[PDB]
C-alpha cells in the first residue's frame, strides 16, 4: 500500500480510497492496509531481513530478492518523504528549525525501535536541521540515544542539531515545517492557527501518517501549505 | 520606458557585486547606486584608497564616482526601502552535506536576502539574481514573496547573470560580449526587464543586450561554462590519440580551430582545465539532470569531468612509469601550482592533483610557483604530516630542480621559457627527464634534447 | 619551391576530384588537371553541357577552361604516367561486415588506387590523399609502394583532405577557411609538402595554409567533424532540460552563442543531426580509439551518437504518448524526409528514424517531401518488396493531402516552406485534437495564432 501511495501522489488517486475499494474484497481484508511513512518496531524489518538470509544460504536467490522488495520499498519510502521536505526548503535546512511530532514506532507506545522518525530525523541532521522534537511518550534520553552515533555517550551532532520539546508549540515557534512522524491522536486537536502566526513562511505541514486527513481545507484557509502522502500536491 | 530605474540596492560588496555596481554609476551618473554589506570592514575598505578587491581599473572607476552616486554602507534596510531595484549578489557555494553533497548549490544566503528583502519592503521594486545561481533559483525567490505579501507590495523579480572572469573584470563589464536579462512573460516582467534594459543601455548597445524567460538565464550560464568545459576536454580527449598515433595535438587543434564555425579559443590541450567555476558548473548541471530524471543528459555531461580526470591521471601515469613505478625519496620538481598563469588562485588547479598523484607514491616534491603563496600550497595538499615529510616549498626553480630526478611543468607561467635549462640539467639526477603539461616548452624541444632531457609532453608521442 | 607541379592527374571523377580539380585548373592556368574514372558515362557527363554533379557555380568553373588545362578521360594509366602529383579522390565506405563492421572505414579502393599507381609509375611522382580517410591510410599507402620499388622509383605520400559541404562548394575551394597538407618530416616529405603548397599558393594566401605531419592531417578531418556533431548533441541536451524546467532552447543557445570563444554556428536543436559525414566520422574515431585501447575517449565521442539517437527517441515517444500510447491504423503527416533543407539526400535523416518508429506502432504514414524522390524514401524505409512499407506509408503529391484525416503533422525537416501552409484549413479536415509536433523550430512565432487555430502545437526544447 506504500508503494501504491507512490503512484497516488504521481496521478491524483488518494491512497486512502484506494485501500478502502482494495480491503472491502474479502478474500484482501482491510487490516494491515494503512499507507505512511514507513512501518516500524522490532519485529518486521527484523523477520523479513533473517528470512532474506535464510533463502541466500539455501541458494534461493529468487526468493530472496522478492522478500528484500518489502524491505527496499520501506527505505524508499522514508527516503521519499524527506526528500518532499529537503525540496520544499530550497534543497537546504542548515539552521532552519523544523518540528518533529511523533517519535514513537507507532501511536500509544514508548516503544521507538525502528521508529520513521528516527530516519527522518536522522535525514534532516545530515541537512543540518535544527530539530525540535516532541512525543508524549518517549523519553527524552531515550530520543538522545536513538539519533546519536552509536558508541558516542556524547555526540557532538545531537547536541549541536536537536532539541527535545517538553511541548508542541515549543517545537513549532519559528519553524519552516512541522513534520508529523507518528499517528498520536492529540495532534489532530492542535491549534494550528496559534502554530501559523508564529511560523517562518511559507509554513508547512508534512503529515507523514493521514493523521490530519479532513483538516486540509481549514489548514490551507489558516495558511498552511499541507501535504500527505498518497495525495498529490 | 515606463518605469526608471533611478536607486539601486545591492546586497553582497564582494567581487561580482562591488565591480558591478561601481561600473553602472560611472556609466549611469543620474542613478544613485549603492552597495550594501553586513561586513563593516569590508565596506570600510570600499570606502578606502585600499580596494579589498584588486582588479586592473576598478579603482579609478569607482574613485571617479564614490561619493557622487555610488555609495558603499552596512545600512542595508534603507538601502532597500529606498531601492527601485534591488540586486541579491551573494554566495552560493556548493552543499557540504545531504542531498546532493559536493554538487548541489546552497540557497540559504540567497533566501536570507530574499526574506529580507520582502521584510524591508513596501510598494514596486525589481529584485534581480547576479549572483551564479542553480536554475530554479528565481523560482524560490518568488516563493518567498508571494508567501509573505502585503497590500500594495509588489516585487517582480528578474535574473541578470554575470559573466566576468578575474584579471578582466572590468574590461568585460565596459564591453561585454553581451548582457543577459531573463524575466517573466507577462506584461509586469516585460515592464521590468525593460526597466533593467534601460540602465544598460546608457553604455551597452541594445544588440548585445539579450532578453530571455527567467529559466533560460539561469540555464544559460551554467552551460556556456559547460560548452567551453567540453571544449578542452575533447581537446584533451583528442591529445591521448595524438601519443598514440603519431599526430601532434598542436598542429591538430590549429586545423580544428581554423574552422570559423568552431573557431580558435578553447582547444589548448592541458594536463587539464582548472578553476573555482568549470567542474562546480559541469557537476552542478549533472545534478540538476538526475533530479529531473534526465539520466541520458547527465551521463552526457559528466563526460567532461571524466575526460579532465582521466587527462590528469594518465599524465601523473606517465611520469610515474619513466622512473620505473619507484619515486619513494625521488625528489621531483613541481613548477606552477596556480590552476593557469597570472594569478594566485589555486582552484582545482591540475597542480594540485598532479602532486597528490606523486605523495601518494613518496615522491619528495618541490614545489615553485611565483605568485601562490606558499601556505595556500600546504593547505592544498592536506587533510598533516604526509606534506611536511614530502613537501617543500622552493623558494625559487633552480632549488627545486636541484638533485631532482624529473621536472613537472603544471601551470604555463611565461617565465618557465625562460629558465637556463643547462644548468638545470648539470644538477639533476640522470635520466633527466622534463614533463611539459601545457606545452610552454614547445620550441625548445631539440636544444632541450640536444643539452640531455628526456623531455616529453601532452599530445605528443615519445 | 624547388620542385614544381605541372601535371596533375585525380583518380576519382565525383563530387569531392571533380569541382576540386576544376578550381585548381581554373587559378592555376600552367598546370594540367586531367580528372580520370573507369566509369565512362560520368566522364562523358563531365565533357557535356549537362554535368553529372550540380553544384553552384561549377558549370561555369568548368566551361572557362575545360580544354584548355583542365581535361576528363577514362584513360587511367596514361593520366598517372604523365603527372608530377596524383590525386587518389576515391570513396571509402564503411566495412559491411568483419572486423569493425557499421563503423571501420574500408580500404579496398584506397589501396586499389596504390597498387595501380606504382604499377604505371616511373621517376619522383607526388601521391596525395584527398578522400576522407581513416587515420593510417597513407601508413597502408607508403606500405604498398615500399613492398613494390622499382630502380628510380621515388614515390612520396602526401595528405590533403577536403573540406566541402554540399551547396557551397565552389566557395568552399574560392575561400576556404584552410587548406589542410600533411607530409613526412623529412627533407623530402618536405620538399613534396611545399610543391603542393605552391599549387593552393596561386589563389590561397599563405596564412590559411596549414602544413603538418600525415597523421596529424588524417587526424583533423575526423576530429572536425565530430567536434561540429558534438555541439548539435550538446545543444539538443540542453533540449531536454529546457522541456523540463521551463528554458526554451533558442534563448538559452543565443545566449551561449554570444560568447564569441563558444560562437553561434552549429547550436540550432533538432530532432536530429544527419548526413553521410558526422555519425559516420564520429563512429570511425570511437572505432580507431577501442583499436588503439583508448576506451575512456571511445566512451567520450560515443556520447555525441548516444545523444543524437536519444534525442529522436524522445521526440518519437511524445508524439506516440500525445496518441495515446496507440497509433495503429492512425493517420500521420511526416513533412519533411531529406536529412536536411534544400537537398534530396536523405542519407541518415532523423525522418527515417522517427518513420520507424511510428510504423513500429502501425502508423499510417503520408510523407511529404518537396525534393527527395518517391522511391528513395519507400527504400529507406524498407528492410534491407517489403510490407510494411505498403501497408503504412503513403508518398504524398502535396502537403495538403498529407495531413488530410491525419492526427499529428509531425514536420522533420526544416525546409521553408512549412511555415507558409494554410494550417487553418489543415485544421479543419484534422481529427481532433490534433497535434503539430515541430521538430525543427521552424514554425517558432506562430504558436500563438496555431493555438488560437486549435492545434496543440510543441516543439523540441519547449515546455509543454
Amino acid at each position: 500500500i506504500n508503494s501504491i501511495s507512490a503512484l497516488c501522489e504521481a496521478t491524483g488517486a488518494d491512497v486512502e480510497e484506494v485501500a478502502t475499494a482494495i480491503g472491502m474484497d474479502q478474500r484482501i481484508g482491510n487490516k494491515f492496509l494503512k499507507a505512511s511513512v514507513g512501518f516500524g518496531g522490532s519485529c518486521f524489518q527484523k523477520d523479513v531481513l533473517n528470512l532474506v538470509y535464510l533463502c541466500e544460504a539455501l541458494n534461493l536467490p529468487e526468493v530472496a530478492r522478492y522478500w528484500q522488495q518489502v524491505i527496499d520499498m520501506n527505505d524508499y519510502q522514508r527516503r521519499r518523504f524527506a526528500s518532499r521536505i529537503i525540496d520544499s526548503l530550497f534543497n537546504t535546512v542548515t539552521d532552519k528549525k523544523i518540528a518533529i511530532l511523533g517519535f514513537a514506532f507507532k501511536k500509544d507506545t514508548g516503544d521507538t525501535r525502528e521508529s520513521s522518525s528516527i530516519y527522518i530525523s536522522k535525514y534532516l541532521m545530515d541537512e543540518g536541521a535544527h530539530l525540535h522534537i516532541y512525543d508524549p511518550k518517549v523519553p527524552r534520553e531515550q530520543i538522545v540515544v536513538d539519533l546519536s552515533h552509536p558508541g558516542v555517550s556524547e555526540d557532538d551532532q545531537v547536541s549541536r542539531l536537536v532539541t527535545i520539546s517538553k511541548d508542541p508549540y515549543e517545537a513549532c515557534d519559528g519553524a519552516h515545517a512541522v513534520v508529523i512522524c507518528t499517528e498520536w491522536d492529540m495532534f489532530k486537536e492542535l491549534d494550528y492557527e496559534r502554530i501559523h502566526k508564529k511560523m517562518l513562511k511559507p509554513a508547512f505541514i508534512f503529515d507523514g501518517r493521514r493523521v490530519l486527513d479532513g483538516l486540509h481545507n481549514e489548514l490551507q484557509t489558516i495558511g498552511f501549505q499541507i501535504e500527505t502522502i498518497g495525495k498529490k500536491v | 520606458s515606463m518605469f526608471e530605474i533611478k536607486k539601486i540596492c545591492c546586497i553582497g560588496a564582494g567581487y561580482v557585486g562591488g565591480p558591478t555596481c561601481s561600473v553602472i554609476a560611472h556609466m549611469c551618473p543620474e542613478i544613485r547606486v549603492t552597495v550594501v554589506d553586513v561586513n563593516e570592514s569590508r565596506i570600510n575598505a570600499w570606502n578606502s584608497p585600499t580596494l579589498p578587491i584588486y582588479e586592473p581599473g576598478l579603482k579609478e572607476v569607482v574613485e571617479s564616482c564614490r561619493g557622487k552616486n555610488l555609495f558603499f554602507s552596512t545600512n542595508i534596510d534603507d538601502a532597500i526601502k529606498e531601492a527601485d531595484l534591488v540586486f541579491i549578489s551573494v554566495n552560493t557555494p556548493t552543499k557540504t552535506y545531504g542531498m546532493g553533497k559536493g554538487r548541489a548549490a546552497d540557497l540559504k544566503y540567497i533566501e536570507a536576502c530574499a526574506r529580507r528583502i520582502v521584510q524591508n519592503s513596501n510598494g514596486y521594486k525589481i529584485v534581480t539574481e547576479k549572483s551564479a545561481v542553480p536554475v530554479r533559483a528565481a523560482e524560490s525567490i518568488r516563493r518567498i514573496f508571494d508567501a509573505n505579501t502585503k497590500p500594495n507590495l509588489n516585487l517582480q523579480v528578474l535574473s541578470n547573470p554575470e559573466f566576468l572572469a578575474e584579471g578582466t573584470a572590468i574590461k568585460d563589464l565596459k564591453n561585454p560580449d553581451r548582457v543577459l536579462i531573463g524575466g517573466d512573460e507577462t506584461p509586469e516582467g516585460q515592464r521590468a526587464v525593460q526597466a533593467l534594459c534601460a540602465v544598460y543601455e546608457h553604455w551597452v548597445p541594445r544588440e548585445k543586450i539579450l532578453t530571455t524567460n527567467t529559466w533560460s538565464s539561469e540555464l544559460s550560464k551554467l552551460a556556456a561554462n559547460a560548452f567551453l568545459a567540453q571544449r578542452i576536454s575533447s581537446i584533451n580527449s583528442i591529445s591521448a590519440l595524438c601519443e598514440a598515433t603519431g599526430a601532434d595535438v598542436e598542429e591538430v587543434a590549429t586545423a580544428i580551430g581554423m574552422d570559423q564555425r568552431i573557431g580558435n579559443k578553447f582547444l589548448k590541450a592541458s594536463v587539464g582545465f582548472g578553476g573555482s567555476c568549470f567542474q562546480k558548473d559541469v557537476l552542478n548541471l549533472v545534478y540538476l539532470c538526475e533530479a529531473l530524471n534526465l539520466p541520458e543528459v547527465a551521463r552526457y555531461w559528466q563526460q567532461v569531468i571524466d575526460m579532465n580526470d582521466y587527462q590528469r591521471r594518465r599524465f601523473a601515469s606517465r611520469i610515474i612509469d619513466s622512473l620505473f613505478n619507484t619515486v619513494t625519496d625521488k625528489k621531483i620538481a613541481i613548477l606552477g601550482f596556480a590552476f593557469k598563469k597570472d594569478t594566485g588562485d589555486t582552484r582545482e588547479s591540475s597542480s594540485i592533483y598532479i602532486s597528490k598523484y606523486l605523495m601518494d607514491e613518496g615522491a619528495h616534491l618541490h614545489i615553485y610557483d611565483p605568485k601562490v603563496p606558499r601556505e595556500q600550497i600546504v593547505v592544498d595538499l592536506s587533510h598533516d604530516d604526509q606534506v611536511s615529510r614530502l613537501v617543500t616549498i622552493s623558494k625559487d626553480p633552480y632549488e627545486a630542480c636541484d638533485g631532482a630526478h624529473a621536472v613537472v611543468i603544471c601551470t604555463e607561467w611565461d617565465m618557465f621559457k625562460e629558465l637556463d635549462y643547462e644548468r638545470i640539467h648539470k644538477k639533476m639526477l640522470k635520466p633527466a627527464f622534463i614533463f611539459d603539461g601545457r606545452r610552454v616548452l614547445d620550441g625548445l624541444h631539440n636544444e632541450l634534447q640536444t643539452i640531455g632531457f628526456q623531455i616529453e609532453t601532452i599530445g605528443k608521442k615519445v
